[PDB]
């Protein structure tokens, strides 16, 4: 932690461990205040999240920790998290919460900022392509259509399946927001 | 003054559920009748009661008794 | 609150059993649902104006089960 | 007879038609009509596509929303992920101006306007309520008993949780999903820890299996403790979950356990008489045959 | 009329936000103006020199100052004009700095130095026509009633008595102690608590200057700080001190706490006291160590078997058609020693607190450690009777918690008596370990932090993290407790065999009730409030009655006692001096202009108004000792016929006239 | 050449002590209303508020303690049914109603005295000169 | 006289002895009631806090809580001096209203925010922007040129160490009795408490009166407490006082 | 978490992070104490131990943490951490 040596494997070693104020992102924090619609600077570390976490138990993920990383504006540290990925949304932390915070939703606004980044799952991706082409994310196969068939339903739902006219409505909307390029961009490599 | 249900989806229009209650029996079969307000009348095929209150019922049975695919259950308890 | 006057009614089998725990002390008000008459000589007699009285005909003649001829607010007795 | 757009997400249809079929008919039987949404499309899945881009995940919400507005119906659903998409953005944009606008502008590149006019109901809420069909007439539609059967019931998480954004109270240990399994003449049982999350939420399902897998585990094994001989469930991601992650279980596990996981409409439907090819339990990876000798 | 303005620059705070110079030369050229003047601080020595001597020498009939607010220094500057030769009511001030420096401070200057001027010419035009009033001296019954019963009412009522004032004692339930009789052992220096309170119960019982009302309410309060006519609910007893029984007739005596009536009761029901855990029969006493041992009857439960009248004897103490008797009482203060109770936790379903059975609250824990408690002071788990090997205590259950189910403030004793908690079953039952799940452990007074040191060294596990859920094992019941432990950084899952959970406190059933009839606000917390948070924490604003003990906010028995104390010699003060000046605010009746319509009657909330008979002529009539000086009904007579003694209609006229002055 | 003539009239228990407070936090704001400091205000007169307004008044306000909060137990009820009549009488003299209005602030709002007069002024400035002022001659 | 009242206050550790904390030796390392007069606009500065190496104004100031308190080393106070967390939200608060854009960080280790509407202080002043590191602070060391300050210590929650660098640095020293004191209550028969200040009749229920009849107590001086409990104990020590002299008998 | 599954790379993945007191060792505490011949289990975590290390700023070293595991009992977890030899004892946390 002396300094920098340029040398790849010293360098990971003797990385500073050492919080510097020049390590905090205020401008970090205050998107994370507006996207996650939550008081997330108001955290006093109590551990009710990481207590409720199904999460926790069997990984490396702690919701309160990615809290305080929020509040202290330690981006880079927070968004390349590969534990970032393991919330699985149950909102157990944002029941029990003393302080009224939405640590999930901490955890959604830091996962659009990742995406923003290019940090992305790959699953998540090809979600986006499937929504795009058909609008489903979990889209209809030959033998489910002889299934409803033998069933007595139509051989397809009346979704975007049956309408394909929505779809391009569908594809705009996301265009605008320019998806499926950065999400065939990302998959491309 | 109990609670009595009917379920409808069930109920066939037989009307012997109506015939028997013996606060309906009031009106027609008594001397000098009391009371002329009844709990049941088959509106549109199934037992409609009219008690809606459970001001006259008296929880004894008859109605009960009386369907004959059980359809009436009799509530013992405070609604 | 407060918790340990526990106050319970369960109908256990054909006897309903109205309970007052507490840590040692208990008190078993049993009402036994096959020798009652519908009569109201309980109700008439209750000093605390507790016991009420419910679908005689329909319980004595089997044809009520969520109830029994009487019903006791355990929390008055 | 109550009318409701039904909503119909991407599982049920596209993986689980009995639950549909089954849906549509045993609402019939109560008395709700489940009206086909006009070209509906997937909820944006509120973990996978959520986490992505809140931006558009409103807009897609907001697009299925305005669908059943012009068709001037409540939204009736089967899927707690699709529940938390559809109704929460409902709710965020009847109150949220900026949001509204936002989401406004967007949808009229496609002719298109969220003005905030109904209401978003899960079918079991709709089953529970008193004014709609409650447990009372659901249990005057049973004809067939279902005695002697212990079924476990898994809430999920996006139809009660965050207590505080919905209204279906208590979320430490509810029972009113366990009195609809009760009106059918299930007895329903109670296990360790039976409000954990199933595991699946959040695209974790698809981002690490093994993490979710051990999450499914811990529910599988004290189900078996506790003795289920099936698992209601209210959710298609639960379903698909519990269904086939017991087979990923089985292999990349060790472990067996061979406990049918059925939605509620499926079993309402056995309970009602519907018959088992005609609700396609034929299509999940767990057999049910054990369950149906118990309860036929 | 000659009025003098002397403007404060209170040492550049004003000065630094307008010109003073230009203020003052306006004043100079204002009408009715005799001298104008300015010094650096009016508040100061010199500064009410220079008004007296500006009064002499000027022969000044009123006095102006343009300084800080008037809820600051009205007496300050009212004494400085009577000192010189004036009323004190010829004074009245221009607020230029609380509502104009500070709050024009930045790059508007000649803006706020208009308003300044203007502030000044309303008042100077109030001024001019401000007369003569002298303050109202009502004379002080000499008793005191302090209303609880617990270590707070009991002090307050021991320093009166022993100031020498009669006190009367209302306490709502049968005994006095308060909570501090249900506790067992105290923190810091582990002390019995009834062994250390039992001998206060007795001097309160023995001293001949307090009327000790057990078993007793306040249906009404009426009056002011001279004469409080409080009205009083004596419960039926049922049973007969020895003085009642001889007044009525009895000379064997009254109870004298034999017990055989609730030996013989058959009527069994929760004892209050022990929290519910322990039985007594209709007939009863909550403890052995009550004050007045004298057995209350239970009415809504007793039975008339009149087993209970035939064990009492010929001692004929028990009176079973007892009512509710009513007594008034003319009293010159007040205490309010309310105290609290425990927040309903049951509420927080994480923590299963009626639904387990293992899961109790700490006064249910200091009741059954106690060996006067329901065990003989065994701990024992609720939900088989076994001895616990591991016991868990949940710290700030329903507090600093913001969701709007449990409480957002510190009950301030929750860590230190889970502390004591902890310390007792490591040291009663052997082996046993205490898990604290702790989130700021507040140990702040004296050896306090002493105490800390000492629980940890005899082996207290603290695992720094707030409980999230707490889970029971279906056949053992006992208690999985989920946080996670912050420090340590991992979840952990502690099985004990009993939890404890600190609960936080609230204001006592009926408080809220019994403040509304003495007139007392209520704080943000919920907790009564007091007259000025930081230099007078015992009075309120409604002059004559004082806050004593928890009921103005959660404190430890030291804290408790000392402003008891506190509250006890501010009562005193008034009593001694036997007279007390009321604000000249009144409404006065100008007869000659009442038309007697009687309308004005019904908008005093006080009752202070009436009709009555002057000259044959029906009109109006204020008593002026009840009138508090709102002005509701001098601002509804639409014929003028009421006037406010120090806000007249002139007045407040000729201050709307000055402002539209060009 | 034109600057609001507002006048406020605050109770001395929670507007004037709320007022108080504001300045003392250092909350600043224009300098377009002076106050008058009544007791109650209850105490607040319909002929204050119309002698007000044909003086000349821009605009009025009145303040005092939230309902249930009033020092003495009741008097800003009569206070709020005054003005509601003031209003009604104002808008059928055909005088703008907006001109007056009653806010509630306690003793611990400094900050929202703050926005008070900040709203209070910018209405005013928004509506314009009173008519009366031209209606006399 | 026929009683006294002894109500002597207090002073505040010398917190040079703990050299660690570079107090006399580094030039932008004060104490609380230094800052309470440096921010108070009738102090030595117009009001304004400047640093006192170069008189420019602070942009980052550093909070030490428990400054020589709760130290069992005998250097400090074994004890919690009750007031040090409520006085240093009150200065992170003034800072960061008095200067545009500066910030306050909190070294801490637990907040004891008990008292009536202290709760609802330290959220507000979280709620402003108050950094809060729960770590008692290791070391300080000043930067040659910069006069700067550089903090040490651990973020306990975040579990890593940290180098904060300040402009100013407060520590909320300990309070101790008052000087003389010890010579006052020597002179009165009063004893002393094991935590040095004077003792109580009873530590429960007497908070006021000492063993010796006539002599009460009141203040900071029987131990440390804010102005409310303060003002609470000596009016409980005026009515203690005056009980004797009311009555005009006392026996012996 | 969910129980011991045999796979060497899934045990390891999935190992059981949630303390428990079954993970105690009173007589690895008591030897601890013995040995080390200091007041061990009084430690109230402050930090200042690892504010003061200078092992810390460049290595997953925390002298805290291995008092906190001390004072749990957590043996096999404070021994076989092989941040165990990264003290220079060099005594500043001791002063
Ligand atoms: C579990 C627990 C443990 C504690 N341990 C300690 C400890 O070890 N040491 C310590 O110093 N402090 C301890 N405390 C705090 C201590 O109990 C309080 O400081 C103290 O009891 C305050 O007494 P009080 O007189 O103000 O209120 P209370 O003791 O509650 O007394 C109020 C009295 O007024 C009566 N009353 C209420 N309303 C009315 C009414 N309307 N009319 C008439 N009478 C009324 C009540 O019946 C009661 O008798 C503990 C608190 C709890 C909850
Ligand atoms: S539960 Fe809330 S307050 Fe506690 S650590 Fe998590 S986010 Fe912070
Ligand atoms: S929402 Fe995410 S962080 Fe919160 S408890 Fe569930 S898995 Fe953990
Ligand atoms: S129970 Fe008897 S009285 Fe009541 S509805 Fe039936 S037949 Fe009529
Ligand atoms: S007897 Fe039964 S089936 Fe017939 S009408 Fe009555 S309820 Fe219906
Ligand atoms: S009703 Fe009452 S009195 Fe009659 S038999 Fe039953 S229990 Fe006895
Ligand atoms: S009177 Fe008021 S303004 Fe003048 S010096 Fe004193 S405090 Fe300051
Ligand atoms: S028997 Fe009579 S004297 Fe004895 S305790 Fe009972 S009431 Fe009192
Ligand atoms: S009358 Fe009977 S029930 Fe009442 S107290 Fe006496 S013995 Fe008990
Ligand atoms: S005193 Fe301690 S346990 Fe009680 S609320 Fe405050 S911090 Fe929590
Ligand atoms: S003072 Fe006025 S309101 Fe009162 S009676 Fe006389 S005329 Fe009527
Ligand atoms: S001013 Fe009038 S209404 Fe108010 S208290 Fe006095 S007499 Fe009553
Ligand atoms: S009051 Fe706070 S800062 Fe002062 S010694 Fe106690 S814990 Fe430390
Ligand atoms: S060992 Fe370290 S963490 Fe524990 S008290 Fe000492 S310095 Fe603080
Ligand atoms: S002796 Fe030195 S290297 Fe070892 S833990 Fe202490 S400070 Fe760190
Ligand atoms: S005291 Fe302010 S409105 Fe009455």
């Amino acid at each position: 932690a002396a300094k920098s040596y340029n040398i790849p494997e010293l360098d990971k070693k003797l990385a500073d461990r050492r919080y510097h104020l020049s390590d905090t992102n205020p401008e970090f924090t205050q998107k994370i205040l507006k996207t996650s619609r939550t008081i997330a600077n108001m955290c006093y570390q109590c551990g009710t999240c990481t207590g409720s976490c199904p999460s926790a138990p069997r990984s490396s993920y702690r919701i309160r920790l990615f809290m305080r990383r929020c509040v202290l504006g330690l981006e880079n540290e927070a968004l390349t998290d590969p534990d970032l990925w393991l919330c699985t949304t149950c909102y157990s932390c944002t029941d029990r919460c003393p302080r009224d915070i939405a640590p999930t939703d901490v955890i959604m606004a830091m996962r659009n900022l990742a995406f923003k980044r290019d940090i992305v799952p790959k699953n998540f991706l090809q979600t986006v392509q499937l929504i795009y082409n058909s609008g489903h994310g979990v889209p209809n196969n030959d033998v489910n259509r002889a299934a409803r068939t033998k069933l007595g339903l139509p051989a397809d739902p009346p979704t975007t399946h049956s309408y394909p006219e929505f779809v391009k409505g569908i594809q705009k909307i996301i265009d605008h927001y320019e998806l499926k390029e950065n999400a065939d961009r990302i998959l491309k490599g | 003054a109990f609670a009595v249900h009917v379920n409808m989806e069930r109920c066939t229009g037989c009307n012997n559920c109506v015939v028997a209650c013996p606060v309906n029996a009031l009106e027609l079969n008594t001397v000098n009748p009391s009371s002329t307000d009844k709990i049941y009348k088959v509106i549109n095929g199934d037992a409609v009661i009219l008690d809606v209150k459970h001001e006259l019922c008296a929880g004894c049975g008859i109605c009960v008794d009386a369907c004959p695919y059980d359809v009436i259950q009799l509530s013992g308890q405070p609604p | 609150s407060t918790l340990f006057p526990k106050y319970s009614k369960t109908t256990d089998g054909s006897k309903v059993i109205m309970e007052q725990r507490l840590l040692q002390q208990v008190n078993n008000l049993i009402l036994d649902n096959d020798i009652c008459t519908g009569c109201g000589i309980c109700s008439e007699v209750c000093p605390e104006e507790a016991i009420s009285v419910g679908a005689v005909g329909g319980v004595r003649r089997g044809l009520v089960d969520d109830a029994a001829s009487i019903h006791v607010d355990e929390t008055k007795c | 007879m109550h009318e409701y757009a039904f909503f119909l997400g991407c599982i049920a249809p596209n993986r689980y038609p009995g639950c549909e079929a089954s849906a549509i008919k045993t609402s019939e039987k109560v008395g709700i009509k489940l009206l086909p949404l006009k070209g509906a499309s997937c909820c944006p899945a509120p973990g996978a596509f959520g986490s992505i881009d809140l931006n558009v995940w409103y807009a897609m919400a907001a697009r299925n929303l305005v669908l059943a507005e012009e068709m001037k119906k409540d939204i009736a659903l089967i899927c707690n992920g699709c529940y938390k998409s559809i109704w929460e953005v409902n709710h965020i944009l009847k109150h949220n101006d900026e949001l509204r606008d936002n989401v406004n502008e967007v949808l009229a590149e496609i002719d298109m306007q969220f003005k905030g006019t109904i209401d978003v109901w899960h079918l079991a809420e709709l089953y529970y309520d008193d004014k709609v069909c409650g447990v009372q007439k659901i249990k005057d539609s049973v004809t067939t008993p279902l005695s002697g059967a212990k079924v476990a019931a898994h809430y999920g998480c996006h139809l009660m949780k965050p207590k505080k954004e919905r209204h279906f109270g208590d979320t430490e240990n509810p029972m009113w999903f366990e009195e609809l399994i009760g009106a059918l003449g299930a007895e329903p049982i109670q296990y360790r820890n039976k409000m954990q999350c199933c595991g699946a939420g959040g695209g974790v399902r698809g981002y690490d299996i093994v993490h979710a897998l051990d999450i499914t585990n811990e529910k599988l094994i004290n189900i078996q403790e506790a003795g289920a001989d099936a698992i209601t469930e209210l959710c298609p991601f639960c379903q698909l979950q519990f269904d086939r992650g017991q087979i990923e279980i089985k292999e990349k596990f060790g472990d067996v356990y061979n406990i049918p996981v059925l939605h509620y409409n499926e079993l309402l439907g056995l309970a009602q008489g519907m018959s088992p090819q005609d609700l396609a339990l034929d299509l999940h990876a767990i057999d049910c045959t054990p369950f149906l000798q118990k309860v036929l | 009329p000659r009025i003098g303005v002397f403007v404060c620059h209170c040492g550049t705070n004003i000065a630094g936000s307008m010109s003073i110079d230009d203020v003052v030369n306006y004043a100079k050229t204002l009408p009715y103006v005799a001298v104008a003047d300015q010094y650096q601080y009016m508040c100061s020595t010199p500064g009410q020199k220079k008004i007296d001597d500006a009064i002499k020498e000027y022969n000044l009939t009123g006095v102006v100052v343009a300084a800080c607010s008037p809820r600051l220094h009205e007496p300050t500057f009212r004494t400085a004009t009577k000192e010189g030769g004036l009323n004190p009511f010829r004074f009245e001030m221009a607020n230029i700095r609380e509502q104009n420096s500070w709050v024009h401070m930045h790059g508007m200057w000649d803006e706020a130095t208009q308003k300044a001027k203007d502030q000044v010419r309303m008042a100077v035009a109030k001024a001019a026509k401000l007369e003569d009033l002298v303050p109202k001296s009502v004379p002080v019954e000499k008793t005191a009633m302090v209303v609880g019963g617990g270590v707070a009412g009991m002090q307050a009522a021991l320093d009166l008595a022993s100031a020498g004032i009669k006190t009367y004692l209302i306490e709502r339930t049968p005994t006095i102690g308060g909570r501090m009789s249900q506790l067992d052992k105290t923190f810091p220096t582990l002390d019995c608590s009834q062994c250390i309170l039992t001998p206060k119960m007795v001097d309160v019982g023995r001293h001949p200057n307090i009327e000790m009302m057990t078993y007793t309410e306040v249906e009404k309060v009426e009056g002011y700080i001279g004469n409080f006519d409080v009205t009083l609910r004596k419960k039926a007893r049922g049973v007969l001190t020895p003085t009642e029984a001889t007044a009525k007739g009895i000379v064997g005596g009254g109870c004298n706490g034999c017990g055989d009536c609730s030996a013989v009761c058959p009527v069994i029901k929760p004892n209050p006291f022990e929290m519910g855990m322990a039985p007594r029969k209709a007939i009863y006493i909550y403890h052995a160590q009550v004050m007045p041992l004298i057995y209350t009857v239970d009415f809504d439960s007793c039975v008339k078997c009149g087993l209970c009248v035939e064990a009492c004897g010929d001692k004929k103490a028990i009176d079973l058609e007892m009512q509710d008797e009513f007594i008034t009482v003319k009293v010159g203060t007040a205490v309010l020693a309310t105290g609290y109770e425990l927040f309903p936790i049951e509420n927080k379903r994480e923590w299963g607190y009626k639904q387990f059975d293992n899961v109790i609250n700490a006064l249910e824990f200091e009741r059954l450690i106690c060996a006067s408690g329901p065990t003989g002071g065994h701990l024992v788990r609720p939900s088989d009777g076994k001895t616990p090997m591991k016991v868990g205590f949940v710290l700030c259950a329903g507090s600093r918690d913001n969701t709007g189910i449990g409480k957002p403030y510190c009950s301030r004793f929750c860590c230190m008596y889970s502390l004591k908690h902890a310390h007792q079953i490591m040291e009663k039952i052997p082996g046993a370990v205490a898990y604290l799940f702790y989130m700021d452990i507040r140990s702040f007074g004296k050896m306090y932090e002493e105490f800390y040191y000492r629980i940890q060294h005899e082996g207290a596990k603290f695992i720094r993290g707030r409980v999230a859920n707490v889970l029971e094992d279906k056949e053992t019941k006992n208690l999985h407790v989920f946080t996670e432990d912050t420090l340590l950084g991992r979840p952990v899952d502690v099985e004990v065999d009993l939890l404890v959970l600190a609960a936080a406190v609230q204001p006592n059933e009926g408080a809220n009730e019994l403040r509304k009839k003495f007139g007392v606000s209520a704080s943000q917390d919920g907790w009564m409030l007091e007259a000025h948070p930081k230099l007078n924490p015992c009075g309120t604003t409604t002059a004559g009655v004082f806050l004593a003990g928890v009921c103005q906010g959660p404190k430890d028995i030291p804290d408790t006692v000392a402003q008891a104390e506190g509250a006890a010699s501010a009562a005193s003060i008034p009593i001694h001096m036997g007279e007390v000046e009321l604000e000249p605010y009144f409404a006065m009746c100008i007869d000659e202009l009442c038309a007697g319509c009687g309308m004005c009657v019904n908008l005093c909330p006080y009752s202070a108004l009436s009709l009555g008979e002057k000259n044959g002529r029906t009109v109006m009539v204020v008593t002026e000792a009840k009138c508090k000086g709102c002005g509701t009904c001098g601002g509804f007579c639409p014929g003028g016929a009421i006037k406010m003694q120090h806000f007249t209609t002139p007045q407040i006229v000729a201050q709307i006239d000055a402002f539209f002055a060009g | 050449d034109w600057k609001p003539q507002i006048l406020a009239i605050i109770c001395n228990w929670c507007s004037y002590a709320g007022a108080d407070l504001a300045g003392g936090a250092r909350i600043q704001y224009p300098p377009t209303v002076r106050a008058i400091r009544v007791m109650c205000t209850g105490r607040v007169d319909m002929l204050f508020i119309l002698k007000a307004f044909v003086e000349g008044a821009d605009g009025v306000l009145v303040s005092g303690c939230h309902f249930g909060d009033c020092h003495y137990l009741e008097g800003n009820y009569k206070a709020a049914k005054r003005m509601f009549m003031i209003k009604n009488l104002l808008r059928n003299i055909g005088l703008d109603d907006r001109r007056f209005r009653m806010t509630f602030v306690s003793a611990s709002e400094g900050a929202k005295w703050g926005m008070v007069m900040e709203d209070v002024t910018n209405t005013i400035k928004e509506l314009g000169p009173s008519p009366i002022k031209e209606f006399k001659k």
